[PDB]
């Protein structure tokens, strides 16, 4: 709201303190969204890896799995979705995770689930054959064991099928992905007019602050300068309004996530 | 009893609601860009005409500094109510029964919970169960005998080298496998690691 | 040092890695020894030996008390306008 003048700084000083809250405000936020992040995704407390020798009764991960090959380590289905997607006072802070990190989360989870059960959730992770697995989890839905072994080979075909098929569709047909667009381009949106809002008079002679200070006599100088800084002030708080409602509802979305990781990857529902 | 910062929550809410107390009360003393923040004064330095204009700038800094909190507040309010419908479904579920969903309350096997008061909250104590001293075994998904399969009701198939036993499965406990806890269906010749191996039933030795 | 996050000053950068204590950003943060900035470590790392005949069953247990503390009350407060 002053942009390096000595004059604007002097004027704004008997404002009070406000621009305290501002930044008090927005630092809480950031602080929020790390905070977000650790809770959704820090579930467990040991990092396991997938045994070299892979045969689960005929079941398929492959297109789950990190390969060693790319060098971020992420899965066919990720690099899938991390494609699809895609200075004037303000700073943009990084994240205190890294996407690595982030994956290596998800692929420490996927494998205690793979080889553990729901075991791991709850002590310690404790090793089961894959099928024996699935007949528990048909166990408790009220079709008998017995059932699945004899129908193994094609429930295997049929979960294979069912991988590729959304694989496919994720690489083929677009538009799936569009709350996490939305999300960007409200952000993206909301910086932008603030930064465009800049640019208007408010009842002043000029939008420009070098042009007034430096035309006319101090006097009513500071009656121009007080128009600028009131509108500026005004923009700048309905800014940060706008942005404590988004935190709230995406923080209300990140404890629905993190109640769904717990109750639907770690056990069943 | 000795340890601290164990309850930061309720600490740090009492904070912001001092905190916006004390900004709100301080910003009192501000001009605004009139000649003084001390309304007595302006009143009794100059005549009317102008001190309509300084009453005018103090008033409409002072409104949005209170539309400012009143705000604030609402925000905050919205978040504590989510907060406490959240210790409702706490009390109701964890509290007057058992819960099944995991890690809702506590993370184990939930038995039970006790509630005690704090200042503005309230102290869940969850009580769980956790299992230890884990041990390795062979297993085998069904059994074969007279070509039939067996399945065990309930419980898993282990052997400790030499024997093979059913037991539950969240606590080591073997059996002999009998036709009282195991069930047939079919012949052995589809499933894929069926062992051999001998069941005993309790009523051909109780005849002789 | 020269890190992604910005430049840092007055610590020394190792190869080790520990838990976090102070968070820096992008990954890395610094303790006390001196001060030091390492990278974060998730966790441990264990290999669970998983076969497709092999099972492990627990034989002892525990009761574990944990606590857990909700916030459900905030003052009430009033103001008067005209007073104010
Ligand atoms: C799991 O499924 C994947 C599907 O991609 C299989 O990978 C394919 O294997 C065939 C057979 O050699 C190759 O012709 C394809 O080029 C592979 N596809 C890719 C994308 O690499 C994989 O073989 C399956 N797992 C097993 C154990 O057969
Ligand atoms: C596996 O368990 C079985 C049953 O407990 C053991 O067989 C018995 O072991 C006891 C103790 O050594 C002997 O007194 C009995 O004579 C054994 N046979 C029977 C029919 O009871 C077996 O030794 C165990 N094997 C291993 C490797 O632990
Ligand atoms: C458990 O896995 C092992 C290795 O994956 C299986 O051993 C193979 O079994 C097949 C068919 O029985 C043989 O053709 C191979 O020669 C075996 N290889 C080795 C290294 O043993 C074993 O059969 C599997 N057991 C069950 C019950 O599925
Ligand atoms: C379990 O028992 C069955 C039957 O007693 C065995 O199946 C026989 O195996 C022999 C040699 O492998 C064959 O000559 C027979 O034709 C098979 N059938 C019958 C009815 O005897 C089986 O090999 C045994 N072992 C296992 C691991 O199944
Ligand atoms: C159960 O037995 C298996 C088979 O040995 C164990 O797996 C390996 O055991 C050896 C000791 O015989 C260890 O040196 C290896 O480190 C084990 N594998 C891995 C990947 O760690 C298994 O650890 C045994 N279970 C328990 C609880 O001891
Ligand atoms: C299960 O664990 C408990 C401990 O939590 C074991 O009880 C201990 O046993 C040792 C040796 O007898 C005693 O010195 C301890 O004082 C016991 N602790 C308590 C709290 O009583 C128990 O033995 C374990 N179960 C088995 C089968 O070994
Ligand atoms: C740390 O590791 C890097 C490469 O990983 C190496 O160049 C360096 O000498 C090591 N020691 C220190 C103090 O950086």
């Amino acid at each position: 709201i002053c942009g390096d003048s000595t004059e604007c700084s002097n004027l704004l000083l008997q404002y009070g303190s406000f621009c305290t809250q501002l930044n008090r405000a927005l630092t809480g936020i950031a602080v929020e969204q790390d905070k977000n992040t650790q809770e959704v995704f820090a579930q467990v407390k040991q990092i396991y890896k997938t045994p070299p020798i892979k045969d689960f009764g005929g079941f398929n991960f492959s297109q789950i799995l990190p390969d060693p090959s790319k060098p971020s380590k992420r899965s066919f289905i990720e690099d899938l979705l991390f494609n699809k997607v895609t200075f004037n006072g303000l700073t943009v802070l990084p994240p205190l995770l890294t996407d690595e990190m982030i994956a290596q989360y998800t692929s420490a989870l996927l494998a205690g689930t793979i080889t553990s059960g729901w075991t791991f959730g709850a002590g310690a992770a404790l090793q089961i054959p894959f099928a024996m697995q699935m007949a528990y989890r048909f166990n408790g839905i009220g079709v008998t064991q017995n059932v699945l072994y004899e129908n193994q080979k094609l429930i295997a075909n049929q979960f294979n099928s069912a991988i590729g098929k959304i694989q496919d569709s994720l690489s083929s047909t677009a538009s799936a992905l569009g709350k996490l667009q939305d999300v960007v381009n409200q952000n993206a949106q909301a910086l932008n007019t603030l930064v465009k809002q800049l640019s208007s008079n408010f009842g002043a002679i000029s939008s420009v602050l070098n042009d007034i200070l430096s035309r006319l006599d101090p006097p009513e100088a500071e009656v121009q300068i007080d128009r600028l800084i009131t509108g500026r002030l005004q923009s700048l708080q309905t800014y940060v309004t706008q942005q404590l409602i988004r935190a709230a509802e995406i923080r209300a979305s990140a404890n629905l996530a993190a109640i769904k990781m717990s109750e639907c990857v770690l056990g069943q529902s | 009893s000795s340890t601290a910062s164990a309850l930061g929550k309720l600490q740090d809410v009492v904070n912001q609601n001092a905190q916006a107390l004390n900004t709100l009360v301080k910003q009192l003393s501000s001009n605004f860009g009139a000649i003084s923040s001390v309304l007595n004064d302006i009143l009794s330095r100059l005549d009317p005409p102008e001190a309509e204009v300084q009453i005018d700038r103090l008033i409409t800094g002072r409104l949005q500094s209170l539309q400012t909190y009143v705000t604030q507040q609402l925000i905050r309010a919205a978040e504590i109510r989510a907060s406490a419908n959240l210790a409702a479904i706490k009390m109701s579920e964890c509290v007057l029964g058992q819960s099944k969903r995991v890690d809702f309350c506590g993370k184990g096997y939930h038995l039970m919970s006790f509630p005690q008061s704090a200042p503005h909250g309230v102290v869940f104590l969850h009580v769980t169960y956790v299992p230890a001293q884990e041990k390795n075994f062979t297993t085998a998904p069904a059994i074969c005998h007279d070509g039939k399969a067996h399945f065990p009701r309930e419980g898993v198939f282990v052997s400790n080298g030499t024997h093979w036993f059913v037991t539950q499965r969240n606590f080591y406990e073997p059996q002999i496998i009998t036709t009282d806890n195991t069930f047939v269906s079919g012949n052995c010749d589809v499933v894929i690691g069926i062992v051999n191996n001998t069941v005993y039933d309790p009523l051909q030795p109780e005849l002789d | 040092f020269q890190t992604r996050a910005g430049c840092l000053i007055g610590a020394e950068y190792v190869n080790n890695s520990y838990e976090c204590d102070i968070p820096i950003g992008a990954g890395i943060c610094a303790s006390y020894q001196s001060i030091i900035a390492y990278t974060m470590s998730l966790g441990a790392e264990n290999s669970v030996a998983y076969s497709n005949n092999s099972i492990a069953i627990p034989t002892n247990f525990t009761i574990s008390v944990t606590t857990e503390i909700l916030p459900v009350s905030m003052t009430k407060t009033s103001v008067d306008c005209t007073m104010y």
